[PDB]
């Protein structure tokens, strides 16, 4: 029995709508943005590895990952959804690269490094 | 070059903060201009021997709105002119001086509005500057909002001032927070965006319209003033803009040979191609305006001098009266030219007649 | 050879020389411009005046409480009627801001004509016969600031590339992985991270081509000496091929201490923190937290979690639910609601009080979990500085996290920024230790209905001194 408003543009809710004001989406746009922008800001990154950079976090942002037992999956899924445009963009050997780094931060296990290469190599195949 | 041909005071005593003449005005037509200071909005057409004929006058039913800023465009079906006003209420008003009614009103600023910006190309969509830091575009035809202007990379401060460029492929805002910000609206995301807008039927759904909101601008600065920046005009693809240092700073983004449609987001150059010289205006809130041509420029100062540059210099006139001494807000040029007006802190209007 | 003295005129001679040249030369590209750009308004202009002559637009005529305009210049005073524009509803006040899921940390002559002059000054130094350092002492003695006469040499005389990239080289193993060891966050698995601002400490990170070469170098870090995966992982080498290359309240911080236990003079124990699993610290660490055993709920005193005013970690609960069903945000534990963002749906409009208030669109139990109080993370001095500016405007929506952060919803938060304050209030919140961060939780203080307005007391998360 109140006129409600979205607020994000501040704009009244229709009696049609019913009570749903929504832009409170998990991952912001505007932080996908501020990411990828500031991964470009350094200097000492190369151009490789500021690629491989944004699109995991870009990944990460998108599903939420909140324990350390879904990096396994994470990096699975990660080929699966991100596969075509590490191979397009020709990031291959940078993500094999992430890839041990998150063995060295006890994040993922060995067989994780070998089933996301063996998955990249195969989807290499299907082009 | 010009003569003080008439002087108009208006009878609430408040200042004049904005004047726009209509440039949709047919050839041949008189020519008309309207006023914005109080609660009120009033309405004038231009006759020889320096003769101003009082037309329509409006009031807001609130006492304690007061109006800022104006914009004329004109309805595509009916071929009306319409004049948009807002102020200090934050509330954008649709005036029809065919009619003599508010024809639309929008509500969704979250604070004052301080200009307002017609598409030189789409009548309907209207730009808003805000007091709340940000900008937005409107859809004046389906009434949504298409996008706002701000967030993350957006105004830290008050924004105070914007200009579409000749075509409408970008708009250039700048603030209280000192920064010039370029937001493109040429970009595939905004050209749908503006035609979903069009698409939009509030009957035929049950859902909002999406609004776009544009966090990042496609370059930003803060090294051409060292304050506040309250006009902001494009020339062509250079930049015109003041601050309270007695000076219009001319500039471009990027390097000197950097064409302004290949600026990256990133880009920290900015060009300073020279400026404007001229003395007491370091009070804030103070507007130049050019011709439609693009070959004049003027600015009034806090003591009621009127400054006239010819642009085409690939000059300045300082136009005075003895009863003249108020602080000129803002400036207006006919669309030939031929008519200059300047309003006051006073409820003042000065007709300067181009011969 | 010429003396001291001449070279400094030489320099100030030549220095204004290149300077005037510059002047006139970049004073031409700006008319050039100007003109350039005056074609493009004439072009563009010329568009819009003939969209212009193609419109009919219907002229203003005279309009029929009154008003009237009077002339300073003795035209006649002229009265027409006053129409007057209905009344429209305004908003409360509103600024703008941005929406956040998860907190947002925030932190509190040139070289061209350099090079130009020597150059110029090396061709005056050939000229004189019928590098030098009697150029480099004359620009530092006309430009003492830029550097010495040794600083200058070194001047004039003027990252790791790619392994997918055609420059790749052969480089240490460390260097191959820096950018993604200094990068990474451990917390929260993302590079370049808005929430932590230390960077990890080299522990955490530790349990033939340019490019075959740094990937062996890698590898063998990895797979010490397993070289049928490695020969695997490089593809371009053999089992054999590569065994023969081989042959040629205080904020929690993790810590780090190697061979020294979690004693008086580990931070964490400093700090009167427990380690986490993000701690370097032996697996037997006595003051490592070590979850809860419970079975499901994990919202009472019987819960070690809940008790210690912690939510319950992924990691280490196991058996209660906050572990399994990452889809589900109605899981078997009811201690991890912050983590995983399971907030209630609210709604904007102006408040019974006064601006905008937040009304819950669906009941909430007493005790419930409303949302997450979100915002930028400032240190104590920022706020401070902050805290000056909101004062000018009556506006106070920044609040103590802990000894060393504050939670400003300023700029950056989400809906429950729109809570009002009050000391007779139905929500309290609740700063919780949510894996190795503080957190702020909004809690139903009593049961709660449909469309009720939310209030807290400002004043608890205000009072931490
Ligand atoms: C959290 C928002 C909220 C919450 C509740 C419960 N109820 C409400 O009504 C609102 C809305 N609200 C109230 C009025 C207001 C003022 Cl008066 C000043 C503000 O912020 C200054 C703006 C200039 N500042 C700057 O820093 C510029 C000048 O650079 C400092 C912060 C803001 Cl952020 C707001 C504002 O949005
Ligand atoms: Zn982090
Ligand atoms: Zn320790
Ligand atoms: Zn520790
Ligand atoms: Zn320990
Ligand atoms: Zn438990
Ligand atoms: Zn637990
Ligand atoms: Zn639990």
């Amino acid at each position: 029995n109140r006129l409600y408003f979205h607020s994000d543009t501040c704009l009244p809710l229709r009696p049609q709508e019913m009570e749903v004001d929504d832009e409170d989406e998990k991952d912001p746009e505007w932080l996908r943005e501020k990411t990828i922008t500031q991964i470009e800001e350094f200097s000492d990154v190369n151009e490789g590895e500021k690629e491989v950079m944004k699109l995991w976090n870009l990944h990460v942002m998108k599903h939420g990952f909140i324990a350390d037992n879904q990096m396994n999956h994470a990096c699975m899924l990660f080929v699966e959804n991100y596969g075509q445009k590490i191979i397009k963009k020709n990031l291959c050997r940078n993500f094999m690269l992430h890839l041990v780094s998150m063995h060295d931060f006890n994040l993922i296990s060995i067989m994780s490094i070998d089933k996301a290469v063996t998955k990249l190599r195969e989807m290499q195949q299907k082009l | 070059s010009f003569k003080c041909v008439n002087s108009l005071k208006e009878d609430h005593n408040q200042p004049l903060f904005g004047v726009q003449f209509n440039w949709h005005s047919k050839e041949g037509d008189p020519l008309v201009f309207a006023t914005v200071g109080s609660n009120r909005v009033t309405l004038y057409e231009c006759h020889s021997q320096g003769e101003i004929r009082l037309l329509q006058s409006y009031v807001d039913a609130d006492a304690d709105e007061n109006f800022y800023t104006c914009a004329w465009t004109y309805d595509s079906n009916t071929s009306h002119p319409l004049l948009a006003v807002a102020g200090s209420r934050g509330i954008i008003r649709i005036i029809n001086p065919i009619t003599m009614q508010c024809i639309k009103h929008y509500v969704g600023h979250g604070n004052a509005i301080n200009e307002l910006k017609f598409h030189p190309r789409d009548p309907n969509l209207l730009l808003s500057v805000s007091k709340d830091h940000a900008l937005r575009l409107w859809n004046i035809q389906t009434d949504t909002l298409v996008a706002i202007f701000g967030g993350v990379e957006g105004h830290r401060d008050e924004v105070l001032s914007a200009d579409y460029d000749l075509l409408g492929e970008k708009i250039m805002s700048c603030g209280m927070d000192h920064s010039l910000k370029l937001w493109r609206i040429n970009s595939k995301r905004m050209m749908n965006a503006i035609k979903e807008s069009y698409d939009y039927n509030p009957n035929k759904t049950n859902r909002p319209f999406i609004s776009q909101k544009i966090h990042f601008p496609d370059f930003s600065t803060r090294d051409i003033h060292r304050n506040y920046v309250d006009c902001v005009r494009w020339l062509g693809d250079l930049i015109l803009s003041k601050s309270c240092e007695n000076a219009i700073v001319c500039w471009k983004p990027g390097k000197m040979e950097d064409d302004i449609d290949k600026i990256k987001p990133s880009e920290s150059n900015v060009t300073i191609l020279g400026r404007f010289d001229y003395s007491q205006c370091d009070i804030w809130y103070m507007r130049f305006s050019m011709d439609f041509w693009q070959k004049m420029l003027a600015l009034g100062n806090q003591v009621g001098k009127l400054y006239v540059w010819d642009l085409e210099v690939e000059k300045c006139t300082t136009l005075t009266h003895h009863k003249c001494g108020a602080a000129i807000r803002q400036t207006s040029f006919s669309r030939d030219s031929s008519i200059l007006i300047a309003v006051c802190d006073d409820a003042s209007i000065w007709r300067w007649d181009r011969l | 050879e010429k003396g001291p003295i001449c070279w400094r005129k030489r320099v100030k001679s030549e220095y204004m020389r290149l300077r005037q040249l510059k002047r006139f030369r970049r004073a031409d590209e700006v008319k050039s411009m100007f003109n350039s750009n005056r074609q493009k308004i004439q072009e563009r202009t010329e568009i819009l005046n003939q969209e212009w002559k193609q419109r009919r637009i219907q002229p203003v005529h005279i309009m029929t409480r009154e008003c009237s305009v009077t002339s300073d210049l003795d035209f006649p005073k002229q009265v027409i009627p006053l129409k007057t524009l209905n009344a429209v509803a305004s908003v409360p006040i509103m600024y703008s801001w941005s929406p956040l899921q998860q907190n947002f940390m925030v932190e509190d002559i040139n070289d061209e004509i350099f090079v130009e002059l020597v150059n110029a000054l090396g061709q005056l130094d050939r000229r004189d016969e019928k590098p030098s350092d009697k150029i480099f002492e004359a620009i530092s003695s006309m430009f003492p600031d830029k550097g010495t006469a040794e600083e200058l040499k070194e001047k004039y005389k003027e990252c790791t590339p790619n392994i997918d990239g055609p420059n790749a080289k052969s480089v240490q193993r460390e260097q191959s992985l820096h950018s993604f060891h200094t990068l990474f966050c451990r917390r929260c698995f993302k590079y370049d991270c808005f929430l932590h601002p230390f960077h990890a400490t080299p522990n955490t990170y530790k349990r033939w081509s340019g490019a075959e070469a740094s990937m062996f170098r890698v590898l063998i870090g990895t797979y010490y000496d397993n070289f049928c995966a490695i020969a695997r992982l490089i593809g371009t080498k053999t089992c054999r091929q590569v065994y023969e290359f081989r042959v040629k309240v205080y904020n929690y911080q993790p810590c780090d201490h190697p061979r020294q236990p979690c004693d008086n003079s580990c931070p964490c124990v400093i700090a009167q923190n427990f380690c986490e699993k993000f701690c370097q610290c032996s697996s037997e660490c006595q003051n490592r937290f070590p979850g809860c055993r419970c079975k499901a709920q994990c919202n009472t005193k019987q819960c070690p979690c809940y008790l210690a005013v912690r939510e319950c970690d992924p990691d280490l609960c196991l058996t209660c639910g906050a572990a399994d069903h990452w889809d589900s945000k109605n899981v078997s534990c009811k201690n991890c609601s912050i983590q995983r963002g399971s907030k209630k749906h609210l709604l904007l409009a102006p408040s019974d009080v006064a601006g905008w208030g937040i009304f819950i669109k669906d009941p909430v139990q007493k005790n419930e979990f409303i949302s997450e109080y979100c915002g930028e993370i400032i240190s104590q001095d920022e706020a401070d500085r902050r805290g000056k500016v909101y004062d000018k405007y009556m506006c106070s929506f920044l609040f103590n996290l802990n000894n060393d952060f504050v939670v400003d919803a300023t700029r950056k938060g989400n809906k429950i920024r729109f809570a009002n304050h009050s000391v007779n209030p139905n929500c309290y919140a609740k700063v919780m230790m949510v894996n190795g961060d503080h957190r702020i939780g909004i809690f139903a203080k009593r049961a709660i209905q449909t469309g009720e307005e939310l209030f807290f007391d400002y004043r608890y998360s205000q009072a931490d001194a």
